């Protein structure tokens, strides 16, 4: 009941016209095995209209490939330039201004040896 | 000369924290600055 | 960043060296004049590693064409992807040359425009700060080829010196010696610079374009325009991992470091199967990597003269088998399983061997997403063969007075013949010594 629960909420934050009801009311037979049905009637539900949005727009496919290039790294053109940046820099004890400059070198290679699409490469942000 | 090399200097110390990004479309600042000074 | 300059030069060179270019436009999506489909970004993640990078999208050619002969150029203006080359980069119209056959012309011909050859072919060497090195897209047939090509394997080995060298040259055909005779001293003067001179080379005998020609491409008389049918294909399958994104030795010091064992032992043998057309109406059924790689070391698909009862006292060390396009990479380490069992590749026993596969998507075509391309740059030390039969038809020919009185005329005081014997005797030593 709390899974559909915490389901319905996300639903209300996407948009308030967007509710997942498709209209199973008046329930609650006295009998027995009544909870179920009404279970299973609301996680299917969960099961439609989520394969509806997060693949259609939310591209949970589209951000997971991005995300297997530059920690499984793939897209092995653009990386192989940055990662000899990279090394010219942490070959010694950093100062003040280099990590503003590391930053600097990821969004130029991005732009040299191209990626799928460029602004959607942004999410990638430097830390030591 | 030495007000030339004390110019490249500051533009070079201006290039390094504009590259120091720090993302709420710093991205996009840091893709201007480099496009400058090379083309 | 990783910008190669190809050195097409010679009667053969240019014209493996113009198809070579009019295969990268039908893979790239892209027109020599114009830009007309959209394949060529969302498809290709990566053009700039071959070409010039763009001005307008016109992705202009790194490439630089000089021979002696103007009827190889003649040939070009006429067809429509000359308008691509460019006009500025290496002639303008009416070029020509010399005469004219020999290989002390192309040599003495190097140092007296030695002020035009060095200065329009930097131009290109500039425009990236981060050059890979040059490739000699020369021949070793005829004079022409052999005698200018010679002299850049030494003025550019240091003024550019920390720039990788490597050759995809033509080797000549040994068949009869009547048209052409002067074969055995133009080859082995060339072959001396190939070794200490030049980095690596990638050897394509002619006896063995004809043996290939006639095994499944069914002529009858043959001629010279299905000699850039093959050599082609296997120059553009040798970048795959290079234009098209890869991730390991996807730079041409890549994959040339995985396969010389020592500098003057770098004769690599190559392997193609798929040159058929009605192969394709019975791929559509899921055509597996599982049978692609049990005939590259089987040799039917080489392109090299070499013993068949010699490969017993040899053995490889080296070995690279590139597939391309659909792989179905769930299957590929299920490929590589069973080579151990049949041990098709004799081991050295001094030292540890390496069979490496590697994968690359290739272009969004129908004849290329559809039917398997297996790649094969091989490494034997049955390769002394060719330098026995080049040696023994260089001693009988120092026999019988020929070439010793009417070579000797121009720029040649000494005899410099016993010193490219005992060089190439020295690599014939070397490589049987190898393995111990």
């Amino acid at each position: 009941i709390l899974s559909t629960g915490k389901y319905l909420n996300v639903v209300r934050e996407c948009g308030h016209d967007v509710t997942c009801p498709d209209a199973k009311e008046i329930t609650y037979t006295l009998k027995e095995q009544a909870y179920v049905e009404r279970i299973e009637k609301a996680y299917n539900y969960a099961s439609k209209v989520l394969l509806d949005f997060l693949m259609e727009e939310e591209e949970l496919v589209a951000h997971l490939r991005s995300i297997k290039h530059y920690f499984l790294m793939d897209q092995g053109d653009f990386f192989v330039h940055f990662m000899d940046l990279t090394e010219e820099e942490l070959k010694k004890p950093v100062d003040d201004i280099i990590p503003t400059r590391l930053e600097a070198l990821l969004e130029l290679a991005l732009r040299m040896s191209t990626a799928n699409t460029d602004p959607f490469k942004d999410d990638l942000k430097i830390e030591l | 000369r030495i007000l030339t090399h004390f110019y490249q200097g500051i533009v070079q110390q201006f290039l390094v924290l504009l590259t120091t990004s720090t993302d709420e479309s710093l991205r996009f600042l840091s893709f201007r600055l480099d496009f400058n000074e090379h083309y | 960043p990783r910008e190669i300059i190809t050195l097409q030069l010679g009667q053969c060179g240019n014209q493996i060296g113009f198809e070579f270019w009019k295969q990268l436009c039908a893979e790239h999506g892209i027109s020599p004049e114009g830009i007309v489909e959209e394949f060529a970004t969302e498809g290709t993640d990566r053009k700039d590693v071959f070409f010039y990078q763009a001005d307008d999208e016109h992705y202009i050619p790194r490439a630089v064409l000089l021979d002696l002969e103007p009827r190889v150029i003649h040939s070009i203006l006429n067809s429509p992807y000359a308008n691509l080359y460019n006009p500025e980069n290496i002639y303008l119209s009416e070029h020509g040359g010399g005469a004219g056959n020999n290989w002390a012309s192309g040599f003495s011909q190097g140092e007296k425009i030695h002020e035009d050859i060095f200065d329009i072919i930097d131009r290109e060497a500039d425009g990236s700060d981060s050059l890979e090195g040059f490739v000699l897209c020369h021949s070793i047939a005829g004079g022409t080829g052999s005698g200018l090509g010679s002299y850049l394997l030494e003025r550019l080995n240091d003024r550019y010196p920390k720039k990788l060298v490597q050759t995809y040259s033509v080797f000549p055909n040994q068949d009869e010696m009547s048209h052409v005779v002067v074969q055995p001293y133009n080859s082995l003067l060339t072959l001396k610079r190939l070794t200490q001179n030049a980095d690596c080379v990638v050897v394509l005998d002619n006896t063995a374009l004809n043996r290939i020609a006639t095994d499944r491409l069914h002529i009858q008389n043959p001629s010279f325009s299905q000699i850039n049918q093959l050599v082609s294909t296997i120059m553009s399958a040798s970048t795959t991992t290079l234009r098209y994104p890869g991730y390991m030795n996807n730079d041409l010091i890549g994959l040339i470091a995985s396969l010389i064992p020592t500098p003057r032992l770098h004769f690599l043998m190559t392997g193609y199967t798929p040159l058929t057309t009605d192969q394709s109406v019975a791929s559509v059924r899921k055509t597996t990597v599982l049978d692609v790689m049990r005939r590259l070391l089987q040799p039917k698909n080489v392109m090299v003269s070499t013993g068949r009862d010699r490969q017993t006292n040899h053995c490889y060390i080296a070995i690279l088998n590139i597939i391309q396009g659909e792989v179905d990479p769930t299957q590929v380490h299920k490929s590589l399983q069973r080579i151990r069992e049949r041990k098709l590749a004799n081991f050295i026993p001094w030292g540890p061997a390496s069979i490496q596969v590697a994968l690359s998507r290739k272009s969004p075509y129908l004849p290329s997403a559809h039917r398997v391309s297996g790649l094969m740059m091989a490494n034997h030390t049955n390769i002394s063969s060719l330098f026995e039969r080049t040696c023994r038809q260089y001693d009988k020919l120092r026999k019988r007075e020929a070439f010793l009185e009417q070579f000797r005329k121009e720029d040649i005081f000494k005899d410099n013949f016993d010193e490219l014997d005992n060089s190439r005797e020295i690599v014939q030593q070397l490589i049987d010594e190898y393995h111990a």
